[PDB]
């Protein structure tokens, strides 16, 4: 049994003794270590991210997660410090048994039923609308960071280790996101990008779930843009200017592949329409996450008599808060169905 | 900025 003095993720700084056991290393990398463990008083499994923390400043990931409380974001239960002589921050997270990456991989070996594509994407856009309302850009949207509870079909966004509150005028690094999900303005080297890069990445996830494989499987930075161009066609000079004005060059003119021919023969037209409004070259032309939630692709989720394939009721889908609606409050006319009032 | 565009133009013609 390991006992630490841990501070709850929510509320004021009120540290308390927390004991946990059965710690196993699940992942490793440059970020640090991710452990699985069990809380003794409750028996619940948790996940622990261990990163080295300097004592002279606050951990950016920690400060972001402490302001988040949302059904579709992984909860920070506790954080505590531990250890030659270095001090590590440990983030104690809720444990969700599955990720989107693993579930999609099974179908990549057939296609995920579209009811689940609606369910998972809807919750992802909800989580994006929530964090974007704080000015926070996740910057690592990809299937591996989408936790799933298969029993309840609840999705939870995690890994805020790349996240940042984007502030106008402060440039940011362009080499962000996993390659398959990187927005084209990032590939062009734009440093003044906005939270709309998350919407691009979310568009790639949606297309991947419809297609059964990543839509833009680039093998490198430039090749990633080539894969994008081979689907969307060559971006126009105006679209390039919106992404990065420093490209006055002339690129070969590749024709856009017909969107309805990109996906499977019976892909719902609403799904293809949503993809095209997310995977827009011009960053400001993409839907916001809240607009995405209100898209007609998710109308079936607002049906009072909607049936899930697991035989259970749908999770919380319409418990929007003022903070979540702040980018466009009148969208609640669509987002909250009459039976949810 | 000039180096990226050159490689991009090159790779686009192989698919064009
Ligand atoms: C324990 C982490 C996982 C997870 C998945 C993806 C990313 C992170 C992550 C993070 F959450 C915070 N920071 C950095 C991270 O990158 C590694 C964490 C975890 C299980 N489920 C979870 N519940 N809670 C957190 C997770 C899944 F079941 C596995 C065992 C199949 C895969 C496993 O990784």
């Amino acid at each position: 049994v390991t006992t630490v003095v841990a501070t709850p993720g929510q509320g004021p700084d009120r540290p308390q003794e927390v004991s946990y056991t059965d710690t196993k290393v699940i992942g490793n990398g440059s970020f640090g270590v991710v452990y699985q463990a069990k809380l003794c008083d409750s028996g619940e499994l948790v996940a622990i991210k261990k990163v080295l923390q300097d004592k002279r400043f606050k951990n950016r990931e920690l400060q972001i997660m402490r302001k988040l409380d949302h059904c579709n974001i992984v909860r920070l239960r506790y954080f505590f410090y531990s250890s030659k002589d270095e001090v590590y921050l440990n983030l104690v997270l809720d444990y969700v048994p599955e990720t989107v990456y693993r579930v999609a991989r099974h179908y990549s070996r057939q296609t995920l039923p579209v009811i689940y594509v609606k369910l998972y994407m809807y919750q992802l856009f909800r989580s994006l609308a929530y964090i974007h309302s704080f000015g926070i850009c996740h910057r690592d949207i990809k299937p591996q960071n989408l936790l799933l509870d298969p029993d309840t079909a609840v999705l939870k966004l995690c890994d805020f280790g790349s996240a940042k509150q984007l502030v106008r005028g402060e440039p940011n690094v362009s080499y962000i996101c996993s390659r398959y999900y990187r927005a084209p303005e990032l590939i062009f080297g734009a440093t003044d990008y906005t939270s709309s890069i998350d919407v691009w990445s979310a568009g790639c996830v949606l297309a991947e779930l419809l297609l059964g494989q990543p839509i833009f499987p680039g093998d490198s930075g430039v090749d990633q843009l080539v894969e994008i161009i081979k689907v969307l066609g060559t971006p126009t000079r105006e679209q390039i200017r919106e992404m990065n004005p420093n490209y006055e060059f002339k690129f070969p003119q590749i024709k856009a592949h017909p969107w309805t021919k990109v996906f499977r023969p019976r892909t719902p037209p609403e799904a293809i329409a949503l993809c095209s409004r997310l995977l827009e070259y011009t960053p400001t032309a993409r839907l916001t996450p809240l607009e995405a939630c209100a898209h007609s692709f998710f109308d079936e989720l607002r049906d009072p008599n909607v049936k899930l394939p697991n035989g259970r009721d749908t999770p919380a889908l319409f418990n929007f808060t003022t903070q979540e609606l702040s980018s466009n409050p009148p969208l609640a006319t669509i987002l909250i169905p009459p039976h949810a009032r | 900025p000039q180096k990226f565009a050159e490689e991009l133009i090159h790779r686009l013609e192989a698919v064009q």
